[PDB]
């Protein structure tokens, strides 16, 4: 779930 | 008190340190001859134009333009590179049964070359062994598109004509799921070992302070940026400079270069  | 890199490896030696995680970067990929793209490599890139080099991995952008991306995926497309010394020392690692789990920051896909077993590895900006239809949604094998961008033409679905993208994550999209086996691998081990990054982007930069304080933090790269220098820890050992130096100072310490040359002679012929 957490973002480039 | 403060630890030195001969300390770490008589601490792998005498398997006193027996569960390392690795970190790795880009450092440990332009010895193989991999571009950095942080010149002279955008011979392939910047005629285009990039309006700028984020544009290599904005969604948006690539809807608009794709050509740049797939000249950079031509340059790595498994085939076209070999795992340098720095991946054979992390698969000797694992040979000696020493490695919990390597997380990856390279989509070069190296480390699976390498002879590290996926179960092993974590990519977390994925990985060209796949791709994925940006409008369908349909997925394919890595080959299936081989011939389309080893031409330089831009691959299309059969399906619905969209543009088909190699499963690198782009910037805004979610890592992988195996990206959050951080949560148990970090507390885990008992040596962090960074090689070729300093771990400035977010989410990494985090993953640093999920070890224990007890467990030595071991860099071995050019700089330190990121939080091994914003919250230094008392067992921290930075080795700075050129990556390849760096960790053949390190197998000499483990009294492993002999061993390290017999393997890299074995793949290179396999
Ligand atoms: N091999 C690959 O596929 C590859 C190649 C180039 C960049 N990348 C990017 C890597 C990036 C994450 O940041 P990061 O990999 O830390 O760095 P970066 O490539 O953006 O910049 C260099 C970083 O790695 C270190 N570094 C790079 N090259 C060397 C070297 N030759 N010797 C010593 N230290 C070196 C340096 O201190 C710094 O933290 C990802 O977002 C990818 O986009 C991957
Ligand atoms: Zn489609």
């Amino acid at each position: 779930q957490p973002k480039k | 008190g403060k630890l030195s890199l001969q300390d770490v490896a008589e601490l792998i030696r005498a398997r006193a340190c027996q569960r390392v995680v690795v970190m790795v970067g880009a450092g440990i990929s332009t010895p193989s001859g991999i571009p950095d793209f942080r010149s002279g490599l955008y011979s392939n890139l910047q005629q285009y134009d990039l309006p700028y080099p984020e544009a290599i991995f904005e969604l948006p952008f690539f809807f608009h333009n794709p050509k740049p991306f797939f000249t950079l995926a031509k340059e790595l497309y498994p085939g076209n590179y070999k795992p340098n010394v720095t991946h054979y020392f992390l698969r000797l690692l694992h040979d000696k049964g020493l490695l919990l789990r390597l997380y990856t920051q390279n989509i070069d896909g190296l480390e699976r070359v390498s002879g590290i077993p996926a179960s092993k590895l974590v990519e977390a900006h994925g990985t060209f062994a796949s791709a994925t239809c940006t409008v369908c949604q349909r997925p394919f094998p890595g080959e299936d598109i081989r011939a389309d961008v080893m031409a330089d033409r831009v691959p299309r679905c059969p399906v619905c004509t969209g543009v088909v993208k190699p499963d690198i994550v782009f910037f805004g999209e979610p890592l992988p799921q195996r990206f959050l086996l951080h949560v148990v691998d970090f507390p885990m081990a008992d040596l962090l070992l960074i090689l070729g990054t300093s771990l400035e982007v977010e989410p990494f930069a985090s993953l640093t302070e999920a070890v224990r304080s007890s467990v030595p933090r071991l860099l071995i790269n050019r700089d330190l940026v990121g939080p091994l220098a914003w919250h230094p820890r008392s067992r921290d050992v930075a080795q700075l400079g050129d990556v390849v130096h760096g960790v053949e100072s390190l197998v000499e310490l483990l009294g492993w270069t002999e061993e390290m040359r017999d393997l890299v002679q074995r793949e290179t012929g396999k």
